[PDB]
This record gives C-alpha cells, sequence and structure tokens, in this order.
RNA sequence: GGAUAGUGGCCUACCAUGGUUUCAACGGGUAACGGGGAAUAAGGGUUCGAUUCCGGAGAGGGAGCCUGAGAAACGGCUACCACAUCCAAGGAAGGCAGCAGGCGCGCAAAUUACCCAAUCCUAAUUCAGGGAGGUAGUGACAAUAAAUAACGAUACAGGGUCUUGUAAUUGGAAUGAGUACAAUGUAAAUACCUUAACGAGGAACAAUUGGAGGGCAAGUCUGGUGCCAGCAGCCGCGGUAAUUCCAGCUCCAAUAGCGUAUAUUAAAGUUGUUGCAGUUAAAAAGCUCGUAGUUGAACUUUGGGCCCGGUUAACGGGGCCUUUCCUUCUGGCUAAACCAGGACUUUUACUUUGAAAAAAUUAGAGUGUUCAAAGCAGGCGUAUUGCUCGAAUAUAUUAGCAUGGAAUAAUAGAAUAGGACGUUUGGUUCUAUUUUGUUGGUUUCUAGGACCAUCGUAAUGAUUAAUAGGGACGGUCGGGGGCAUCAGUAUUCAAUUGUCAGAGGUGAAAUUCUUGGAUUUAUUGAAGACUAACUACUGCGAAAGCAUUUGCCAAGGACGUUUUCAUUAAUCAAGAACGAAAGUUAGGGGAUCGAAGAUGAUCAGAUACCGUCGUAGUCUUAACCAUAAACUAUGCCGACUAGGGAUCGGGUGGUGUUUUUUUAAUGACCCACUCGGCACCUUACGAGAAAUCAAAGUCUUUGGGUUCUGGGGGGAGUAUGGUCGCAAGGCUGAAACUUAAAGGAAUUGAGGUUUCCGUAGGUGAACCUGCGGAAGGAUCAUUA
C-alpha cells in the first residue's frame, strides 16, 4: 500500500506487450531525439516531456522507439539536472508547506504532513547517495532547502 | 506470521527474547535469585535442628475431635522460628521442652499437606534418638 | 511485501487442490517455481503446466489431477548436512515410504532420495506428499 | 633507551589523541576453577560437572627474596596483620586445603592399623627410601549373582478312570549360613576358591518396608473408645466438622530391601527453533513517523547428438561436438595456434569428502570371569622342553586446515569509456643472468617492466518496467486542517408598553420574585456559547477527532494515464510529531450549565433521596500534563479461498430516460461493467471451549516477513531505585508471604438496584457529585 497512508489503490498504467514500431508509426527514429532536446531547453522536466510526446506527436513511449529513456538521453546531450526530478519536487513541496506552517503556527495537521514529507526525502536522498548519484553527503536542511529550490 | 522472526540470521533476537520471558517464570525465578539461600525457612537444605521452644494446641474444631497440637521450634543455624507438625498423638507427650529435634518437609513444595494451615515441617526425630521406633516400643528415649 | 513467491504459489496450489479446481493461476513464476513444479509433477503430484510469457514476471497456469494431500515450503531455507536430511523427514512427513521433502543442492533442486542417491546436500526448499 | 631468557607501554624521557561500545563496551552478581564428562533416551533440549584423567591457582592473609636448569617454593627463609606455644621473664620457636586423629560447624562423611610384595618415582644407585601407592579396618553411597526350602506316601474337595488344592498326618534323601584340622592365598596375615569333622523340623537357622474412598493393587472385615436434652430406660439402637479415634484378622506391591525430606529431569506443547497463547479466559503499545536489527520481486548455459562407462530393462560417472574448457609459466611436434607438464573463489556464505584430533566414559566385535556386573584376556598341543589368534570398530555436530560441487543468498565489473585486444608505430623511466680478463664508473645494441599518444579489431559497453514503491500530470471528491468572515433561533440580562394575584419547583413540601407589577404578552438592544431538523448501520482524518455561509492558505486519498526514475521497499529497540475530557501557570471574557460551597424541609417511603443561589471550571490566547471501556477489547505488510444486493468516490460503454426550446456538449436518473472504500444478509467448504468468525480460514497434514505483549489467584501497579512533570502525577517496576483454585462460553432448575473507565472535589466508607468516553445493556409499530 502507499508508503504513509492506508490507501491501497492500484492506479497505475499499463505497458503494451510490444517491445518495437508500432505499425501505423512511420516518422522517423531520429527526430525526436531533437525533439526532446528542445523542449529540454525549454526548462521542461522529462515527465512533461513524455506525457508531450505522447500526447501532441504520437510517440507511445520514448524508449520503444529511440533506444534509451529520457534521463539518459538529457545526460548524453549533458543536460541533467544537479538533483533528479522526484527529489527537487519533494524539496519544493516541503518548502511550500513549511513557508505555509511559519504563516500559520496552530496547524498541526500541516506540521504532521511536513513530517511525514521530509521522511521521504531523507529516504528518497539516501538512496541517490547510495549509488553516489549525489555526492556522499549533500546533507537535506531546513533553510538551506528554501536556498535550494530556486 | 506467529510474530518471531524467523530469519536464518534472527538468533539473537530470539535469544534474549527467551530469557527475558523465561525470567518471567516462577522455578526460574526462584533458582536463579538464590532464594532458597536468602529467605528460606531453612538454609534451602533438605532436613535441619532445632530446639523447642513451645507447643502449641492448635485444634481442628470444638475439643469434640482428635487433638491434633505440635511444637513452635527455632532454628540452630538460621536461628528463624517456625512452627512444625510432630505425628499422632501418643507422640505429644514423647517430646519435651528444649528437647533437640530434627525436621524435615511435609511434601507440598512449601504448601500445607492434609487440613493444617500454618505449618510447613513434621518432626523426624526427637532427643537425637529417633520418633517411630520410639513410638513402637523398639527403643527408648535416653535421659539427657 | 512478496518475501517468497514460491510460498504464495505453493498456497494457491493448495488451496485450489482443497477447494477443488482443476487449473489454478500462479503470478508471479521464477525458476524455482518451476522446478520445484517440475519435481512435484515427475511423481505424479500435479498434471501438467504452462508459462504465460508476458514481458515483465511471468505466470504459470498448472492443471492439477487430484491425487496431492499437502504441499508446502520450509522457511527459512535452513542448511541442512546430509545426515540430518532423514531426521527433516521424519519431521514431516506421513510415512517412511511415500512423501518427499525437497532440497537446493548443488547440484540442482531435487527430491530427499535423489539427494541421497548422489549423496550430496544442500539448503532444503519444501516438502509435498 | 633501560630491564628481561626474550617480544612487548614491561618501565622510562619526548611527541601526537587516541582506543572499546546497543553486533551490550563498562559497572555489578555468581551458594563460578575450566574441560573430558553425568543424569534425563523419539528428536530437539534441560539440569549438573567441589570429586579417580588433562590444564590452572593456592598453602591462615598482603608482601619480598636466597639457592638452583627449574620456585616468587611455604614438610625454604625475612619482615608486616591475625591467631598461638615454651619457660628460670633475659629470650626462643609455629603453619595437617599430605596420612592417620581431635575440636568447631552443621542434615551431612571412616583406622592416631601393616608393608614397600605389586605399580611407578628419586639418589652416587639392581641393594636404601617413598602415609606416592598397595593391604587390611569402618562403611546398606552406587552396582553384580541368588539363601530363607525341595521330593514322596495316606485321608478329603475336585477336574474325573489319571491330574490338581487342603491336612496341629507321616517318611526319609540334599544343602549352606555357620564352626574348623589342612592346603591354598598373602610381604605376613584376613577374606575368597578347595576340603577331613560338626552343623534343619518349625516359638527351625522365624524377612522386612509401606498401603487397603479415587489416582493406585488390595476390606459390602471385626471389636473397643470419647459425645447425644434423637427412641427405650440401666440390656441397648441410631447418629457424632470423632477430617475416623484406636486396636486385632485378612489382603495387596516390592523384596535383602522399603518408605520419607530436598533439589532436578521426564511425561509438560506451563518457556514453545522444532513447539504455545494475545476478541471474550493473562496479554496487540492511543496513534503515526523513524535509526540500529531482522526481511525483501523477476531475469544471465538451457536443450540436444556421440560414445565409452560402474551396480542391481532401471540408478549413478566422465569425456567430446553443438558460436561454448575461460586464466598464469619451463621444454618438444611444428608453421599469436598443439602436447608432456607447475597452480587458481572478484570476495564470501552453503554443502560433500579428507585430515589432525589424549586415555578413561558412551555405542559396539571377540572372549563361558561357574552366569553376570566386570576384565582384556586367552586358546590348542607330542601337556618332556612347544605353537598360536587377539587387545578391533563408530561418533564428536562450533573455530582453524585441505578438497569436489556451483543450485540457493549475496557482492564487484564498461557510462565523461579513464573499457578488453594488436608482430600499428615514436618518445619517456628503471634494471641488466650476459660478451668485450674481474671490479668501479661512460655508451650503444639487446632483454624485461611502467608511462605518454597516435592506427585499428568488435553485434563495441546501459535486463524487464513487479496488478512493488516513490514522482509528474488531468478532472474530481470529502462534516480533513489553519486564518478571516457570515448567519440562525435559543438562553440570560437591560429598556419601553400591557394587566392583575399569584409564579417557581417536586412524590408531597420549603427557600425564592411579586400590588416599586412577579409570571405572561408585545417592540428593541447587548453578551457569550452552540450549530437542532436535514443526519443515513453515509463521508473525511494516523489516532484523538470533524456538521451554518463565503474567501484565502497549504495538504490529501481513490481514479485515469502507451508519463518519469528502477528497488529507492516491509516491519521497526533509540529517538520524535499529534494525542478526548478532567487538571496546572499568566491575560481575556464570563450567556448557559455547574465540582466546591450557602441555605429549605427531612414526611415509616424517597421505592419518587430533591430545590434555589452558585466559585473553580466550561470558551480563548501563550505555555505545560500525556491518561480513558484512547474499543473493532481483534498489530502492520503480502497472497489465496464463497455466494447476494445495496451504497460512497472515480473511470468505460448504452441507434437508454430527462432538462435546453430543438432534443447538439453538458447536469440528473436508469442499465451493464471496472478500480478503491464504509458496511450489510445467508452458509460451513474451513476454525473454535462456545458465543461466534470471509477472518478469529488456508495450523498435530504444525514454517511468507516483522514489532510489541502473557505465563495459576491475591500481595500489587504496592515498596524501592531511576527518569520526566510547576503540581497532580506519567513511564520503569518487585519481593517476603498466602492460596487449590481463579476465570471464560453456553444450556438446564432496614434500605437503596445499571455496570464500569480516565480525571477533580467533598464525604462515617464501599459513597455523592462535575466533565468526557464505553456496553462487557433486552428493537416493538409504520414505511421502503
Amino acid at each position: 500500500g502507499r508508503m504513509h497512508s492506508a490507501g491501497k489503490g492500484i492506479s497505475s498504467s499499463a505497458i503494451p506487450y510490444s517491445r518495437n514500431a508500432p505499425a501505423w508509426f512511420k516518422l522517423s527514429s531520429e527526430s525526436v531525439i531533437e525533439q526532446i532536446v528542445k523542449y529540454a531547453r525549454k526548462g521542461l522536466t522529462p515527465s512533461q516531456i513524455g506525457v508531450l510526446l505522447r500526447d501532441a506527436h504520437g510517440v507511445t513511449q520514448a524508449r520503444v522507439i529511440t533506444g534509451n529513456k529520457i534521463m539518459r538521453i538529457l545526460k548524453s546531450n549533458g543536460l541533467a539536472p544537479e538533483i533528479p526530478e522526484d527529489l527537487y519536487y519533494l524539496i519544493k513541496k516541503a518548502v511550500s508547506v513549511r513557508k505555509h506552517l511559519e504563516r500559520n503556527r496552530k496547524d498541526k495537521d500541516a506540521k504532521f504532513r511536513l513530517i511525514l514529507i521530509e521522511s521521504r526525502i531523507h529516504r528518497l536522498a539516501r538512496y541517490y547517495r547510495t549509488v553516489a548519484v549525489l555526492p556522499p553527503n549533500w546533507k537535506y536542511e531546513s533553510a538551506t532547502a528554501s536556498a535550494l529550490v530556486n | 506470521g506467529k510474530g518471531k522472526p524467523r530469519g536464518l540470521n534472527s538468533a539473537r533476537k530470539l535469544r534474549v527474547h527467551r530469557r527475558n520471558n523465561r525470567w518471567a517464570e516462577n522455578n526460574y525465578k526462584k533458582r536463579l535469585l538464590g532464594t532458597a539461600f536468602k529467605s528460606s525457612p531453612f538454609g534451602g537444605s533438605s532436613h535441619a535442628k532445632g530446639i523447642v521452644l513451645e507447643k502449641l494446641g492448635i485444634e481442628s474444631k470444638q475439643p469434640n475431635s482428635a487433638i491434633r497440637k505440635c511444637v513452635r521450634v527455632q532454628l540452630i543455624k538460621n536461628g528463624k522460628k517456625v512452627t512444625a507438625f510432630v505425628p499422632n498423638d501418643g507422640c505429644l507427650n514423647f517430646v519435651d521442652e528444649n528437647d533437640e529435634v530434627l525436621l524435615a518437609g511435609f511434601g507440598r513444595k512449601g504448601k500445607a499437606k492434609g487440613d493444617i494451615p500454618g505449618v510447613r515441617f513434621k518432626v523426624v526425630k526427637v532427643s537425637g534418638v529417633s520418633l517411630l521406633a520410639l513410638w513402637k516400643e523398639k527403643k527408648e528415649k535416653p535421659r539427657s | 511485501t512478496r518475501s517468497s513467491v514460491l510460498a504464495d504459489a505453493l498456497n494457491a496450489i493448495n488451496n485450489a487442490e482443497k477447494t477443488g479446481k482443476r487449473q489454478v493461476l500462479i503470478r508471479p513464476s521464477s525458476k524455482v517455481i518451476i522446478k520445484f513444479l517440475q519435481v512435484m509433477q515427475k511423481h505424479g503430484y500435479i498434471g501438467e503446466f504452462e508459462y504465460i510469457d508476458d514481458h515483465r514476471s511471468g505466470k504459470i497456469v498448472v492443471q492439477l489431477n487430484g491425487r496431492l494431500n499437502k504441499c508446502g515450503v520450509i522457511s527459512p531455507r535452513f542448511n541442512v548436512k546430509i545426515g540430518d536430511i532423514e531426521k527433516w523427514t521424519a519431521n514431516l512427513l506421513p510415512a517412511r515410504q511415500f512423501g518427499y521433502v525437497i532440497l537446493t543442492t548443488s547440484a540442482g533442486i531435487m527430491d530427499h532420495e535423489e539427494a541421497r542417491r548422489k549423496h550430496v546436500s544442500g539448503k532444503i526448499l519444501g516438502f509435498v506428499y
């Protein structure tokens, strides 16, 4: 079930049993790469890149067509962010609820949810520093988080 | 399931959990606390010896009953003061005051056998000679 | 979480055989599950199974035939020295002439009679009768 | 550097600031010397090991030293402490935890005996010595074998002409317990083995211990004793909380042995890894996070053909090919590629085989010690000069060592290529087994490493995307949370007008306001709290908990998705956030209710124990406390197993319905599904002691992962210590002793009556009251 709640939903997406090239596609094999990178210079995080490619240009998923996923392509062109997607978004959410708790002290529900969010941040940063994607400590903190998000 | 670790590297938890739960026993606690070596009426030994301090007349009911009275005795070694059970009538005139009796247990691990409460020991020897054979007129009691 | 896929597979087989179906479905599938089912099948405890191949992990549809009393897994996989294998048989088999306990030895996954015939041992895996 | 036989913080001088620990360091207890081993035998365990062997330490307690190869020696010395001996008073001398022995202690343990004959040891040494050791004495610790009787004849009862039991019936045959010449034995004796002689008729030469309501075997036995306002009256019957109160007969179990006390082991699955229980019997933390710990999805050489090839057509073994046996070196067939030959786990775990492992002990082979417990002996002969088999064998569950295997479980490799491979070449950096006679130095070639770059050689290097997880996005949804704001009538109070004798309150009364008009009716205002009906076996939140309108703020679950990372996860000692009500410290405001208090009447009965006024409190701010029947009395995660219809949220489909004013999106309803919830009714396929339970099932056919808790009832959540709190108190938490029960689930036979939980106050106490919570409390009628 959910890591920090009692919910037990299974709503996800179901990849087809096909590791090649839908027959109706016949667009290109290389044009999608510069499509990806020119979306990436606009300031698009690869979840947005993937949903744009599957909503406007008919790319079913980038890995089956290009051969490489979107992290791999952006790192191949040297556009990798200094922290990954989900860690950045988790820090942003913690910063926003920290600002909200600063201006409203008596929100104990917000306090509890901040506790859960920061524990999630700690677990995910520890994973990234186990594989040494991050520097060996990188030390998530309180004030330098708000300094980090922007 | 079952609430205990079933891992192949999970023996230290099972060991210490058994240690604490074993501490919540009865025989284990009275064995490893030295309870027979601090607060037993005896020293934790089998028999003991004592002199007769008085002879208390406990009775089951009104005097239209059976006579079951016995002595109160302090120990020789520890100096503790207990009460014993002399056997049935005809042996009550055998025991005297300051009579050097040898005592054993009664037979329920510190609980009272029969319907006599407050006693835990039965007289095995009186005057340092016997008690059963002195009943069966097979040997007499020496004087002092 | 799914700490053991073999345990859930053997539990599903037990529930289907006790309830009375003739085909059962097992998700996920594993090499160790496949070899356990092959060892159970070679003695005729189950019928015939096939491996549905989705790209992710695979499923197994087993065709039972009755004549299966009880299959189980032993967890954790204890290290079994050879001179103790027979103890395990006397621990959890109905009689000395039928019933098989499954070992994962370095010669593969086999029953205990083949384990002593080849004079090798390993870890324990489960049992069937 | 010193010292040591020698390493070494062993010590010294100098310099750094280190070292161990929740994988339990350190401190404390031990009625703790360790091991071989002992008891308990289904396994696994549990308890013991002072004590015949091995190792350590000690000689009344610290301390020191000589001699010597070896001692911090005590049947050596010196001094100190504690005991203590001799005397002529000046002095001297001591060490049984060696062998005997005695005192003391206690429930608790023997001769001040003989000898070096055996086993071994010491010395100058075959010869001496040995309380080491052997021999006897005491000795029911423990163990072996088996005495206390056997055979007839006569008479009865039988089975019925041949077999049993009974008898104050009878007859002779055998013997050892003893006594003892002798011989043996022994260092000499004792005792054993052998034996001339003596030794059996029942109170012989006599067997005991415990029991006879059940466990548990054997009394529908007998008599006597102490008691009765029961019947009769001096003979008695019956009864006795006489727990038989006691004797005799009889029987039972074992037997030279039987009972008792204590400790321990089993049967005991009441310590539970095998192998328990936690809704109601003891027991699931109030809730969630979270570190250590324990645990964690799937995937990488599979299959086939060929022979040879061991044991009973079958099982087991090895080599070749199938893109495949990969790595590191000396010498030959050769023209980087073969053979004879040295070894290998990236790094482990796991398992097989081997070693090296003290005897005794355990299991076990042989062997007539007269059997046996034992012992390691013995056996056969020409028994007149001899011969010969034995003294095996197995196990040791950890660590270290060698080895076969490569399933299972890890761990590392190429992502900025800093990657692998080369008869592709230049330069740097070092060393030469050599030859120029040996050596030192100078150079070249050559030989072997390491490096800097250039050309290649190649399928050039990245596993799915878990009905695991987090993240993104879209549209929702909710009485989820904070701040602001709005409303509603009610209550109380105040003002204005009306009108007259009561109004309040209970079972009945009384205090109480009132002819300055009470109560009531009408208009208006103010204060503070609370959100009826709608309200559901409906919703949300981690739990406590949350109900008027709108806005702002941040969050959230379910759904949808051909989005994105690829194990990031499960559960969690430490540690942390929140935690109803009551309660504490300061400010605010205090409408209502109202602990405490002030007063009325107390009327057998309050069964109907109240009434009025009313502080604290109730609300709020800023801090504390941390508990409830904090309840689903049911940890959390994962899987599978049975039918039915409702219902909340989302999504999909319907030549369905309905509202547009045109039957176009949309909103509502209906139908069919699907994912996620809160529940509901039937059933046992299963489980249970039962009530009952879709989990309390998949459990004697017992093992998916993990956290906490329980061990018969009181003592007692008490005492003590620690910690936290301003306090009340919270967490942690006994023991002595006492009890044979206690409890759960169902069916059958003078007065106040709900039972509790947390918290505060008063009180003759169990009681009474305030606030919040629970049912462990008995759902008819109508409709749908």
